[PDB]
């Protein structure tokens, strides 16, 4: 049986009266690098587990995808990342909602799965799990962009 | 929000989402993305899933174990599992949204009620294929 | 935790689940008690649900869910859904606890793998059981 | 008719070699109460919903139940609260987790259900949205019961 993935960048109101075609290629090629990289590693024989992984790392490092960088802004003007893994060989599972200060909430996720009993880690707990671990501690502005936060202020 | 789902040369299943919610939610909020079953599920026995839209309708609905039970118990395949999920039970609770899912087959479905969602899929060593728009 | 599953005169359903979590638990874990489809479970069509035990196990196997959908798209009766979910798959992943159900023709059915279960029902207009043991 | 409640008071716990009759007799009590209440609700009329809201929110009252008071201790010496709660006939849920400073989560799971567009929220921005609608804020020691804490350093 062949090796296959599949990616998505979110489903919504995506209007092609409002968009060129030069506008839609920079979302095409981002999607393309991405699901080229996943197939690649396949191909390889790497793990379903870290395919998914790495292409959901490259969607969050993204700016033009609402997860990582990029991501939407609460009503306070913040960003609160959520995330989720699950390895259907095992049905083990790893997530991670409400962090602000982990740089790729789906790695944050991983790191719950593999080093700890848990499925599921919140907020300021999860963040410190996940630095008792070596993960890095950032700030929550490297997730903003313009983009996203006119769109919060036309939301208002 | 944004996701991945993957079957290995191994025959592995597995999933992952992750996300910044929705543009102006309260503080606090948790939609389906980190949530097992709701926004994310894997298992060899049957599907793949990853899905993104109206959160809290996905929760409600438990979109992605969905699938999985209807394959499962249900007998459906990948294509009538996301039909029924995606365009007839979602739009009935008031929800808009998509997934992407691969079976433990390899069959793979990327449906979505809404305008777009932003997609791609391929098979290893084939050239893979991208959308934005309605099929 | 606990919890409490009923179905009413009009024949609706109902569940809620509510718990401290676990002595000297890791802050910020959460178990399956406050995830829909995992600790908590109500749809007029089929069952609800409260469950109680490993958490990780309830999240991993979404038993909440699992018990409506293998009555729904099964076809399982209530207690041999029970007995699937608590005696047979939740064990085979390491969890022990146990549920409360109430099927949308008033059965009802309070199955656990443990030594007991705190645990209590009633039929309207009867004089209620309790129990902390198994028999 | 059909109308029936089941609660439970959680399972795993419970060891008849380590317990006496007179301990058995106080929970055999004080479920028989709380059933009772949901029985005689039932019986009136009142909703499935409103049944489950009352049965939980007794259980969370009650010590002996890790609930509400009576909550067991996380490794910090303090409580973190989590509830759901759900309405079969409309498909509706609410839930909150992490919560430290709300008497009766479920009564604050129901809040979320009832008063904000959303399922589940965790955290002090439950704690926030919840103030914001007029629920009370208690001290976090108030669940608090040297049963629980003794557990907590023979734990240790
Ligand atoms: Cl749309
Ligand atoms: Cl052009
Ligand atoms: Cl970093
Ligand atoms: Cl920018
Ligand atoms: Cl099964
Ligand atoms: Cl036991
Ligand atoms: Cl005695
Ligand atoms: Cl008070
Ligand atoms: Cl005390
Ligand atoms: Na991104
Ligand atoms: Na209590």
């Amino acid at each position: 049986g062949k090796a296959v993935i599949a990616i998505h960048g979110g489903a919504g109101a995506i209007s092609r009266a409002q968009m060129s075609l030069q506008q839609e290629l920079r979302y095409i090629e981002a999607l393309s690098a991405i699901v080229e990289t996943g197939q690649k590693m396949l191909e390889a024989g790497e793990s379903a587990l870290d395919v998914v992984t790495e292409a959901v790392r490259l969607l969050e490092e993204c700016p033009l995808f609402n997860a990582g960088i990029g991501a939407v802004f609460t009503r306070d003007e913040t960003h609160e990342l959520d995330a989720c893994v699950m390895d259907g060989n095992t049905l083990k599972a790893g997530a991670v909602a409400g962090v602000s200060h982990l740089r790729n909430p789906v790695l944050a996720a991983r790191l719950v799965m593999e080093q700890s009993p848990h499925v599921m880690m919140i907020g300021e707990g999860a963040e410190n799990f996940a630095f008792a671990r070596g993960m890095e501690r950032v700030s929550p502005e490297i997730f903003s962009t313009s983009l996203r936060y006119e769109q919060l202020l036309a939301a208002r | 929000t944004v996701g991945a789902v993957a079957l290995d040369l191994d025959g592995n299943l597995a999933a992952a989402t992750s996300t910044g919610g929705m543009t102006n939610k309260l503080p606090g909020r948790v939609g389906d993305s980190p949530l097992v079953g709701a926004g994310c599920y894997a298992n060899n026995a049957s599907v793949a899933v990853s899905c993104t839209g109206t959160g809290e309708v996905f929760i409600r609905a438990l979109a992605a174990y969905d699938i999985a039970a209807l394959m499962d118990y249900g007998g459906l395949s990948l294509a009538e599992a996301c039909e029924r999920v995606v365009m007839e039970k979602l739009p009935a609770l008031g929800g808009s949204g998509g997934l992407i899912a691969i079976d433990h087959e390899g069959n793979v479905a990327l449906p979505f009620n809404t305008e777009g969602m932003y997609r791609a899929w391929g098979y290893a060593g084939d050239t893979p294929t991208t959308g934005i728009y309605r099929e």
